[PDB]
C-alpha cells in the first residue's frame, strides 16, 4: 500500500463519513460503552434482572392491536422512526446518493434500515444484558430468555449476534463506514439501476478496507470477517417475518406484565 | 408498515 493522491481521497471519504455519523447519530458506540463500562458518573442505569426487580424499577421505565406481541411490535417500530430519519438524513451525505434513482434511494432504505438497527443495538449489548429506557436501564440477557415463549426466544439470537460483532472491537469511525457500505447493497430486490449503487459501494469498500489496515493492526482479516457479519444482520431480519407465523399459531397464555411490554418497545 | 416505512423515508428525503 501506498500514500497517494487515491488512498489521501478514501481518508477525506472516511472522515466525511464520520463527521456526518456524529451529526446524524446522537447515541454512538462509545456513549454507550462508557454506561456499560461504568464510565459514566452521570447516569448509572438500574439493573433489572428478574421479576422482583422489574416491578422495584416502576419508577424509570416510563410510559393499536390487541396480540400483546403484535402490539410491541408496533410500538417499536413505532419508536424506530426517529432511528429511520437518522439513517435517511445520514445516507444523504453518502457521496452519490441523492443523485440515485429516488426509487433506489427508498428501496435501498427500507432494507438497510433493519440491518442498520440491529448494528447499533450491538452497541448497546453486552455479553450479560442491553441497555434500555435512553441507557437508565439496564435488562439483563437471561431474565429475557426466562420470560414466557415466544417472548423468550425474541432477543436472544440477538444477543449472540452481538457479541461475536462486538468482538471486533470496532470503533464509531468504522462503524460509519460500515454503515454506508449495508445502504449501498447492490442485492436489494427490486432496485432499477444495480450498476450506478454498485460503483459508489465499491468506493465504500475501498475506504473501508484501507481504514480497517490503518485501524487495527492486530485484526488480520478483519474486513473480511466484518462483511460476514452482514450475513448474520440479514438473518436477524429475515426471521423476524418467520417470528410472526410463531405468533399466530401459539394458543397459550401470552399475557405479558406492562412493563416488559414497555421495555421490548425500546428494542427491536 | 412497509408502505408506512417507505413513506417515511420518502417524507426524509425530502
Ligand atoms: C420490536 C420490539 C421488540 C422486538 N423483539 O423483541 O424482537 C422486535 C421488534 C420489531 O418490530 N422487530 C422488527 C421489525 C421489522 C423488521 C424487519 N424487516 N425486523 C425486526
Amino acid at each position: 500500500g501506498q500514500l497517494n493522491p487515491e488512498s489521501a481521497d478514501l481518508r477525506a471519504l472516511a472522515k466525511h463519513l464520520y463527521d456526518s455519523y456524529i451529526k446524524s447519530f446522537p447515541l454512538t458506540k462509545a456513549k454507550a460503552r462508557a454506561i456499560l463500562t461504568g464510565k459514566t458518573t452521570d447516569k448509572s442505569p438500574f439493573v433489572i434482572y428478574d421479576m422482583n426487580s422489574l416491578m422495584m424499577g416502576e419508577d424509570k421505565i416510563k410510559f393499536q392491536s390487541k396480540e400483546v406481541a403484535i402490539r410491541i411490535f408496533q410500538g417499536c417500530q413505532f419508536r424506530s422512526v426517529e432511528a429511520v430519519q437518522e439513517i435517511t438524513e445520514y445516507a444523504k451525505s453518502i457521496p452519490g446518493f441523492v443523485n440515485l434513482d429516488l426509487n433506489d434511494q427508498v428501496t435501498l432504505l427500507k432494507y438497510g434500515v433493519h440491518e442498520i438497527i440491529y448494528t447499533m443495538l450491538a452497541s448497546l449489548m453486552n455479553k450479560d444484558g442491553v441497555l434500555i429506557s435512553e441507557g437508565q436501564g439496564f435488562m439483563t440477557r437471561e431474565f429475557l430468555k426466562s420470560l414466557r415463549k415466544p417472548f423468550g426466544d425474541f432477543m436472544e439470537p440477538k444477543f449472540e449476534f452481538a457479541v461475536k460483532f462486538n468482538a471486533l472491537e470496532l470503533d464509531d469511525s468504522d462503524l460509519a463506514i460500515f454503515i454506508a457500505v449495508i445502504i449501498l447493497s447492490g442485492d436489494r430486490p427490486g432496485l432499477l439501476n444495480v450498476k450506478p449503487i454498485e460503483d459508489i459501494q465499491d468506493n465504500l469498500l475501498q475506504a473501508l478496507e484501507l481504514q480497517l489496515k490503518l485501524n487495527h493492526p492486530e485484526s488480520s482479516q478483519l474486513f473480511a470477517k466484518l462483511l460476514q457479519k452482514m450475513t448474520d444482520l440479514r438473518q436477524i431480519v429475515t426471521e423476524h417475518v418467520q417470528l410472526l407465523q410463531v405468533i399466530k399459531k401459539t394458543e397459550t397464555d401470552m399475557s405479558l406484565h406492562p412493563l416488559l411490554q414497555e421495555i421490548y418497545k425500546d428494542l427491536y | 408498515s412497509n408502505l408506512g416505512l417507505e413513506d417515511i423515508i420518502r417524507k426524509a428525503l425530502m
